[PDB]
């Protein structure tokens, strides 16, 4: 659990070189050489189902949706070709969903409805952190009675409990500042 | 003095500006403009028929108030040439 | 000087292709450089116009009657070790 | 269940939370028909 | 008929006029006004165009159509101005550095030197301009003192800001009229010339000066500070004034400060005096390095007037013209004499306006401030063009103007035009026998309003004795750090003062006669440490400064004094008489702190933290050692009338969240801007005029907290700067919405004691009434700029340095997991973590 | 000046305080108004005492006054002090043939800005006729109508003045030259009928004025004119150029008005009414031919700059419910404010102070909205009796806190053409936006006591008698 | 200079003058993206020029290529200089 925990709270930024080499380390260090954890996490069912869909093959484009089981945090796609969000949205298909751009004419009065009905979203175009979007990327929760409420704007918006943030993008660098990175685990489909 | 001279150096303007667009709006009447400057011809020449009346230069110290009756037509004026403007680019396109 | 607008070069052109008068534009080095990159695409259509003998060009929207005595020309000094705060004229305009 | 004076001290709090977690809510000593409870008595319900 | 403008002081589309960009309206300018002046007169005529300042191409060459073969100029509309045979531009100025030739070979040229200046040609109607009685003996005083001591300071050429040779000449001549003697002519030559010197030359001025005049003096021991005096003809003894008018009620505003007149107050106040008087009407700049005693001395020199109206503004990067054009216009008449408008101080003889900063505005990319020059411009020829096309003029203004000396970065140099008019000169830091003094008559009183009648604390040899023991910490501590560490170790003795202003706040009360060595020691201790402790980045300079503290404390007295309070915690949260919220207005020292112990501080903020989250998130907030730390350090600092704190730390550790917590449990409102997609400066300014109002006119308590994802357009610093630095933020109301706000303000300003207008007396209740919060990351790529860029950005407020846990604790936070093999999975988490810091941790 | 301080007017010479009415102010117990007696020392002894204990000298001020005839209530006499000072005399009720003159010279121009060179209107002997009918309209209507019936049977030829002048808002095009005779007398009968009828309480009445005006209609051109037009309905949703919200300054006579069918009606409410529900309430609200009726006549009011009504009617029929929708389709701002705790009169004071600033300063078309259960302290009536009657509320806004508001508003002052001071500018767009809307059960105890104290709350806003559904309806809900 | 061999290619392959451009100044962008817009939908060309200036425009203008939805015989021709802090999406998505 150590490790499983540790490589999804680091390394899902690294290139491959500082994944192997860091795995190693680690592995040598706990002392048990062998011992993987792509088997350990999941199984063969899941995989086959995975790329069943459009899920690059690759060591790469499956460790890193595996790091995508995280929910402490949001996950922050860093991808060039839009294959693993087409796979995300493909298999997020029974739960609720809206999909958005970023430059958007519609965007805050969406956003609104997606805090409020509960959905999963995903944004499509982003070019780095919105400042609308700090506290409800943090935990900003003033109490009503039984319910919560979180701070967007200007309005005052009940936090449904079913609500599952995710957002793309198309270009490695832009953009994060070094305060909105440490909220925020990053993922980077590269091609190997 | 101090009164004077600034009251002198306001109705030389009202005047020149005054002889300008009289013949304007008299030759080419539209009626929004019209109002505007007919306001603005009653307030000049109702100050002109009193000076008519007594021409002593110490009387326009000692008129009813004629601050602001001269800043308003200033003012005016200067409202109806911003209403002028697309004249002007009329007449500019017609003579090179 | 000072970065004037494009649309206020534009009917400084205007003037210039309805009168026919050579402009004799003094200091084009020292205007601000996107209004540079305008006035080109703008001096393009009126030498068009002059080349294949047309009497109707069109920049701003109408249609403006070019002279065929018309003509455009500037000065300028190279930016060099002393001539102060001038901006480097585009290839694209330098080639017309 | 909440039981509720009319001249009590903690009225208007104590009626928010009978609105809010959905009580059953029973007032003793109405003297008449309060100002406050018109929209609440009639259906006033803006929808978010 | 002579028309003159002042090219650098308005901008530029006042100067030759621009358009209006929507509108397409040409808007009017000065100097075409003046051109169609001139041109509407007759043959008959002839006009000079003056344009008195500086020189840069990118104005000067728009002229060049103007000043061309042909005749003409041309507005950016087309309409065409011509120009007859009459007409002339004459062009005063400095240097041609900076003109390009086109310009230079375009129009003629009049050369002057420094060799054709005759200074006995400006001595002789000088004299003149003397009333007679005295003429004799300053003549055949000047004819043989004069050029020797002239020449003399030519030779050294020390002289710490640049003048010309007039420039000497009217500082040697300006502290001379009205001598009666040779002994008092010597001290006012000298105290005429060696102002603009430092203390390396000064010293070897005044023994040439003494040597070759008639005698030396009995001030044979630093000789610049003899005291000539009229009554007796005494040349020099230096006394020093002990003031015994001490109570705590003096302190009570934080200004107006008891000043302790020694010697070099005195040399100060000598050097004042001849021109502050009714008959001198002279403007002049002390200099001074900073943090020295300038404002506190100047201010004193004020209140030794008769009948004047001072007006400090507070000048920064930003400050224009149209800043001290309102804080002129909000307390000066405006009264319509002939030849044109002007203005006149209302209710008084002489107002003063105040210039606090002068190396500070902002050059362009050629080197002319326009604040420099707008300044030029009215201390030469008293008026101004006022926009809407019209001179106005101004009637009885001095400027009595501050600056530092040019050693820092953001300190620009004057130009020889603003310095050679107006005087100046310097004055050096309080040196140690002198703070020794001032802190040990300052450390007498705030003491002795307590325990006055007891054992060891009185027969105030200790009370010195502790006093130079500080004055040797501060010493050291200068000594051992600098500005090239990082941006912020600022070391004045407004640090001193504020620290030994700050024993105010404990219970020192004594009754209970303790030891009483240790109980007062370790308050003072603690006080020094985390006033200069907590803004070093380095742990080894922390255990540097450790040895420099303790080897102080065993040097006056012994050894193991110090040894085990680190776990006492200095909070509001208990003290002696319950200090426990009302009482909405602030005690002159914040309420009273004392002592504690961890679990009782663990208890307290438990109950707090119970409290918050009933109404709020439901926090779960774990304790260690460090937070213990430093939520006593942000009681502390919040519990001072207007503390504001920086918090320079890495990003993720809690710092929002304990500040909300103090912020609820001392009762005060938190506000922070929420952000939304259209974010302007309007919304900001809304924002500010809310948290203003509020705080400044219902006596709240307030805290105001920005963050970095908040500051989304570059001006924000700049207002916080200036909100911070003041107490105004400038341009943000107008002058209709003051009176029916601070209408009800006159009532109390009348009961209080208050005077002058209402709106000092806003600007102090916000000064008393609003704290400030940043939260900035440390590793930011902007951090460097932002904190050079805004000095009193670390000036005003506190800067603790919060990055980095220990590692004794990251051990304890697992353990505490753990219940809610044992040890090698926590050191397996230590080391992973110190692995894995080399990527961003 | 020497001998105390005194008063003088600004760049004029002769002010002159224009006091629109002297019975109306109120004795106390003995028979002495006390403003009586201030304006007896004015025109008396030229001063007054100011307070803070100095007296302070008038210089050059008339008092020139004005008053009905005693004979109402509610109008005091005056002291024989204050009555011989100063000068009076009377005058007449313009008669029936200058009448005749006057709306003859009316109704030839309104007419005549369109369709001035057809067949039957022009020759101006008819434009005559027609104004002659309204007068005997007029006439018969006073005598068979008196105030001792209600409080508000209220007859001056303001109504025949609003009535004439209500004809801009009609689409009287005739291009498509009609008969054309019924088509503007139809127009006529129904401006007539919403002008006059609405206020008419018990049913026989009714009926007999249904007699007198067919009589009438009858006695001037044959029989059979008005006959089954019953089912019209003049609208703002739709007319000629498609009335149809943007365009918030409203026209001279508001929005123009044009034909409809009560089924197209049914369908323009039923989509407002979704859009209504979209951000609201969901509303069942049924349909029959009363609300149709009631929901033209809250529109043809509502769209005139400065309108207000006065709803009398019993209680649970829905008119907040109806109002609230039209609010919503003409876009307009609906605001009432919502009673707490503590009531006081600062709360009102300071909800006016928000209305006054939105619908005075940012052109806004606002419609407030009291209610009975609001008036919570007995000087909200005559706030609003002010507030509907001058266009001010007195002693509202202090001095310091109008030229700060009040500043960004010379430039269109100087652009208008509106001149002397800021502030009747700013009031003559507080009445051109603002409308006021008073819902008031018929049968509580203290409906006469402020219909009767308060006179132009019946002489200011129409006011619609909705009390009782018909016999017809109640079977088909 | 490209544009010469640029203007003769759309004389050659395309007749009836469908060649249209605009240059990247103060006051252009706007009306190129509708150009833009109207282009991609006539199948038209469309030549932009300079692109070195406008360095906080390209965002837009990559946004924009990645939403149209082009026909056929469409060809976008630009013309930049050599210029650090370019963005890399549109040179991703570009021959050069
Ligand atoms: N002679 C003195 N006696 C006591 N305190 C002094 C003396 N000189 C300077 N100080 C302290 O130094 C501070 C000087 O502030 P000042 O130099 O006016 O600030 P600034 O440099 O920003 O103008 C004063 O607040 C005062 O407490
Ligand atoms: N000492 C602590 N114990 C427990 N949780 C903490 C502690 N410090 C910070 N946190 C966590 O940090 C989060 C808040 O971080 P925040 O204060 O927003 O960081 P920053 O101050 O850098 O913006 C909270 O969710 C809280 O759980
Ligand atoms: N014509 C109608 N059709 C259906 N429901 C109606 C109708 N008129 C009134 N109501 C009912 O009346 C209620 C609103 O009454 P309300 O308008 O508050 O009465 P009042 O106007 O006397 O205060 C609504 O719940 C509505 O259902």
């Amino acid at each position: 659990a150590q490790l499983a925990a540790a490589f999804i709270t680091y390394l899902s930024a690294a290139p491959e070189s500082l994944r192997k080499t860091c795995l190693e380390e680690w592995t040598k260090s706990a002392g048990l050489e062998k011992f993987d954890l792509r088997r350990f996490l999941c199984t063969e069912s899941e995989q086959l189902i995975w790329k069943s869909e459009g899920l690059p093959s690759d060591d790469l484009s499956i460790e890193n949706a595996l790091v995508i089981l995280q929910s402490r945090v949001c996950p922050f796609l860093i991808d060039p070709s839009s294959q693993a969000t087409e796979w995300l949205k493909t298999h997020l298909k029974d739960s609720r969903l809206e999909v958005i751009n970023q430059q958007d004419s519609n965007f805050i009065t969406a956003l609104e409805l997606a805090v409020r009905f509960g959905k999963t979203l995903i944004i499509q175009e982003m070019d780095g952190v919105e400042p609308v979007l700090y506290p409800l990327l943090r935990r900003d929760l003033v109490a009503q009675g039984p319910r919560y409420v979180v701070q967007i704007g200007d309005k005052i918006i009940d936090y449904n409990e079913e609500f599952r943030l995710f957002l793309s993008t198309r270009n490695p660098n832009p953009f994060i500042p070094p305060d909105a990175a440490s909220i925020v685990t990053e993922v980077n489909f590269t091609t190997t | 003095l101090a009164e004077l001279d600034e009251y002198l150096q306001n109705l030389n303007h009202i005047q020149r500006k005054w002889v300008y667009l009289e013949p304007i709006f008299g030759r080419g009447a539209l009626p929004k403009e019209q109002t505007r400057f007919n306001r603005v011809d009653e307030d000049f020449r109702s100050i002109m028929t009193d000076i008519k009346k007594d021409n002593r230069v110490t009387t326009l110290t000692t008129h009813a108030g004629i601050r602001n009756s001269l800043l308003t037509i200033l003012d005016q004026l200067q409202r109806c040439q911003r209403s002028l403007n697309e004249f002007l680019e009329e007449k500019r396109s017609a003579f090179p | 000087d000072e970065g004037i607008d494009v649309k206020s070069m534009g009917r400084i052109f205007v003037g210039l292709v309805k009168c026919g008068a050579w402009g004799c534009f003094d200091e084009f080095n020292r205007l601000e450089e996107s209004v540079l990159s305008a006035v080109s695409m703008q001096i393009q259509t009126i030498q068009d116009a002059l080349k294949n003998h047309r009497t109707v060009c069109e920049l701003l929207g109408k249609e403006v009657e070019v002279n065929s005595n018309s003509g455009i020309f500037i000065t300028m000094n190279p930016a060099g070790k002393g001539y102060g705060g001038r901006q480097k004229l585009p290839d694209n305009l330098k080639q017309l | 269940l909440e039981v509720i004076n009319q001249q009590d001290s903690n009225f208007i709090t104590a009626l928010e939370l009978a609105v809010r977690f959905g009580k059953t809510l029973i007032i003793q000593e109405m003297d008449g028909v309060e100002p406050v409870l018109y929209p609440l008595l009639r259906r006033d319900l803006v929808a978010q | 008929k002579q028309y003159t403008m002042n090219p650098k002081a308005m901008p530029r589309y006042q100067l030759l006029g621009h358009i209006d960009m929507d509108t397409r309206e040409w808007s009017d300018g000065v100097l075409t006004n003046s051109a169609r002046q001139v041109v509407r007169e007759p043959q008959d005529v002839s006009s000079w165009i003056i344009c008195d300042g500086d020189i840069d191409p990118e104005w000067i060459e728009s002229l060049n159509s103007v000043l061309d073969d042909n005749r003409l100029l041309t507005m950016p509309s087309g309409e065409r101005i011509q120009f007859g045979p009459n007409v002339n531009f004459v062009f005063e100025t400095h240097d041609l550095s900076c003109a390009s030739p086109a310009t230079i070979s375009r129009m003629g040229m009049i050369f002057l030197s420094d060799e054709e200046t005759d200074l006995n040609s400006l001595i002789k109607s000088w004299l003149r301009n003397q009333p007679a009685e005295y003429r004799n003996n300053l003549e055949n005083w000047i004819g043989d003192y004069f050029e020797k001591a002239l020449q003399w300071v030519l030779k050294q050429n020390d002289y710490v800001v640049e003048t010309s040779l007039v420039g000497t000449v009217m500082n040697g001549l300006s502290h001379l009229h009205g001598c009666r003697d040779h002994d008092e002519f010597i001290i006012n030559l000298i105290r005429g010339l060696g102002g603009n010197l430092n203390m390396k030359s000064r010293l070897e001025f005044t023994k040439e000066v003494f040597h070759w005049a008639r005698e030396s003096p009995p001030d044979f021991h630093k000789p610049m500070d003899t005291y000539y005096d009229s009554t007796r003809g005494r040349l020099a003894t230096y006394v020093l004034k002990k003031p015994e008018d001490l109570t705590a009620d003096d302190f009570s505003n934080g200004l107006t400060l008891p000043v302790i007149q020694t010697p070099d107050m005195q040399r100060g106040l000598d050097y004042f005096k001849p021109w502050l008087s009714s008959d001198t009407k002279q403007p002049f700049i002390l200099v001074g390095p900073e943090g020295c005693g300038k404002g506190m001395l100047l201010r004193y020199a004020f209140s030794q007037l008769r009948s004047t109206q001072i007006a400090t503004v507070h000048c920064s990067a930003q400050t224009t013209s149209r800043h001290l054009l309102q804080k002129l216009s909000q307390t000066c008449m405006v009264i319509s004499t002939n030849t044109g408008r002007v203005y006149r101080p209302k209710d008084c003889e002489r107002l003063v306006l105040y210039l606090k900063d002068i190396n500070l505005p902002k050059l362009d990319k050629w080197g002319t401030s326009t604040l420099v020059a707008f300044l030029q411009q009215v201390l030469t020829y008293q008026g101004f063009y006022d926009e809407n096309l019209e001179w106005v003029g101004l009637e009885n203004i001095q400027i009595v103007a501050s600056m530092s000396a040019g050693g820092r970065l953001g300190r620009h140099k004057l130009t020889t035009r603003f310095t050679s008019i107006v005087r100046l000169c310097s004055i050096d830091y309080p040196e140690r026998e002198q703070l020794q003094t001032i802190y040990g008559a300052y450390l007498e009183p705030v003491l002795h309003k307590n325990l006055k009648n007891h054992s060891i604390w009185g027969s105030s040899s200790k009370i010195y004795l502790l006093a130079g023991s500080m004055v040797q910490v501060y010493e050291q501590v200068r000594a051992k750090f600098t500005v090239d560490d990082y941006s912020h170790y600022f070391f004045t003795p407004c640090i001193l003062t504020q620290w030994v202003l700050g024993l105010f706040r404990y219970d020192l009360e004594g009754g209970s006669s303790n030891h009483p060595l240790d109980y007062v020691l370790e308050i003072v201790a603690y006080e020094a440490r985390r006033l200069f402790r907590d803004k070093i980045v380095g742990a080894k300079e922390l255990h540097l400064f450790d040895i420099i503290l303790t080897s102080v404390f065993q040097g006056d007295w012994g050894s193991d004094i110090l040894d085990n309070m680190s776990d006492s915690f200095y909070v509001t949260w208990g003290a002696r008489h319950n200090s426990g919220a009302p009482g909405q207005p602030l005690p002159p020292h914040g309420k009273p702190l004392g002592k504690l112990n961890s679990t009782d501080l663990k208890d307290v903020i438990k109950k707090g933290l119970i409290h918050y989250g009933r109404d709020n998130q439901n926090l779960d907030i774990l304790l260690f050692h460090e937070v213990l730390e430093y939520m006593s350090r942000i009681d502390r600092v919040l519990s001072f009338p207007g503390g504001s704190l920086l918090l320079a730390g890495r990003s993720g550790v809690g710092r929002r969240t304990i500040t909300s917590l103090v912020s609820h449990m001392h009762g005060a409102v938190l506000f922070s801007p929420k952000i939304s997609r259209g974010y302007e400066l309007k919304q900001f300014k809304n924002d500010l005029k809310h948290v203003l109002q509020l705080a400044g006119i219902e006596a709240q308590q307030v805290v105001l907290l920005l963050e970095d994802y908040q500051f989304v357009h570059p001006t924000f610093l700049e207002m916080i700067n200036s909100l911070l630095s003041s107490g105004e933020v400038p341009g943000l109301y107008t002058l209709e919405e003051l009176e029916p706000l601070l209408l009800p303000l006159k009532d109390q300003a009348s009961q209080d004691g208050f005077f002058g207008p209402v709106f000092n007396y806003f600007t102090y209740r916000i000064q008393q009434n609003l704290h400030i919060v940043l939260i900035m990351d440390s590793a930011n790529s902007n951090f460097m700029i932002n904190c050079e860029s805004n000095p009193a950005l670390h000036k005003k407020c506190q800067v603790l340095w919060m990055e980095g846990w220990s590692n004794s604790s990251m051990k304890k936070i697992p353990e505490m997991l753990f219940s809610e093999v044992d040890p090698d999975f926590l050191k397996s988490f230590l080391l992973i973590h110190e692995s894995c810091k080399a990527y961003g941790a | 000046t020497n001998t105390g301080r005194v008063y003088r007017p600004k760049d004029c010479e002769r002010l002159v305080l224009y006091l629109k009415d002297i019975n109306l102010p109120k004795l106390d117990k003995w028979g002495t108004s006390t403003l009586v007696a201030f304006l007896q020392q004015v025109l008396t002894y030229q001063g007054f005492y100011d307070e803070n204990l100095e007296w302070v000298g008038l210089e050059n001020i008339q008092i020139v006054a004005s008053m009905s005839a005693g004979g109402r209530l509610g109008r005091h006499k005056l002291t024989t002090r204050f009555t011989s000072i100063v000068r009076l005399c009377s005058i007449d009720y313009p008669e029936r043939e200058q009448l005749q003159t006057i709306y003859g010279a009316y109704l030839e121009p309104v007419l005549h800005k369109n369709l001035k060179n057809h067949s039957i209107w022009g020759s101006s002997s008819k434009i005559y006729l027609l104004a002659g009918s309204m007068v005997q309209v007029y006439e018969q209507v006073r005598a068979k109508f008196t105030v001792d019936d209600y409080s508000h049977y209220f007859f001056t030829p303001c109504i025949l003045t609003q009535w004439v002048l209500g004809l801009f808002r009609y689409d009287l095009e005739g291009g498509s030259s009609n008969h054309p005779l019924d088509y503007v007398l139809e127009i006529v009968a129904y401006e007539a009928r919403r002008l006059f009828r609405d206020k008419i309480v018990g049913a026989k009445e009714l009926h007999l004025f249904d007699i007198i005006l067919t009589s009438v209609f009858q006695g001037d051109w044959g029989s059979d004119i008005l006959d089954n037009m019953s089912d019209s309905f003049y609208v703002t949703w739709g007319a000629r150029h498609n009335s149809g919200a943007p365009g918030q300054p409203l026209p001279p006579h508001g929005k123009p008005l044009g034909k409809l069918n009560s089924t197209d009606l049914k369908d323009v409410i039923k989509k407002g009414l979704i859009h209504y529900g979209r951000d609201n309430q969901n509303l069942d609200i049924l349909l029959f031919h009363e609300v149709l009726e009631y929901m033209s006549r809250i529109d043809r009011v509502l769209s005139f700059p400065g309108g207000s009504l006065l709803l009398a009617g019993r209680s649970g029929v829905g008119r907040r419910t109806i109002t609230s929708l039209v609010s919503h389709m003409h876009g307009a701002v609906l605001f009432s404010p919502k009673i707490s705790r503590g009531y006081e009169l600062k709360q009102f004071k300071n909800d006016l102070k928000h209305v006054l600033q939105l619908a005075g300063i940012e052109a806004q078309q606002v419609v407030l909205l009291l209610e009975d259960y609001q008036f919570v302290h007995p000087t909200f009536l005559e706030m609003i009796n002010s507030l509907l009657s001058s266009g001010e509320v007195p002693g509202l806004y202090t001095l310091e806190e109008l030229e700060p508001l009040l500043l960004p508003l010379k430039d269109q002052a100087s652009q208008d053409g509106f001149f002397g001071p800021v502030f009747n500018y700013f009031t003559y767009r507080i009445q051109q936006n603002l409308h006021i809307v008073l819902i008031m059960d018929s049968a509580n105890s203290n409906f006469m006591i402020n219909c009767e104290s308060n006179p132009a709350l019946h002489k200011k806003c129409q006011v619609l008698w909705m009390e009782g559904w018909s016999n017809s309806s109640m079977k088909k809900i | 200079d490209p544009s010469q061999e640029l203007q003769e290619l759309a004389n050659a392959e395309r007749s009836g003058e469908c060649y249209h451009q605009v240059a990247m100044g103060q006051g252009q962008a706007d009306l190129a993206i509708q150009m833009l817009k109207e282009c991609a939908r006539n199948g038209d060309w469309l030549c932009l020029k300079n692109l070195h200036l406008v360095v906080s425009w390209l965002p837009v203008l990559e946004k924009e290529l990645n939403t149209l939805q082009p026909k056929d015989t469409f060809r976008l021709w630009l013309t930049a200089e050599v210029h650090p802090n370019f963005t890399p999406i549109l040179l991703q998505s570009s021959l050069k």
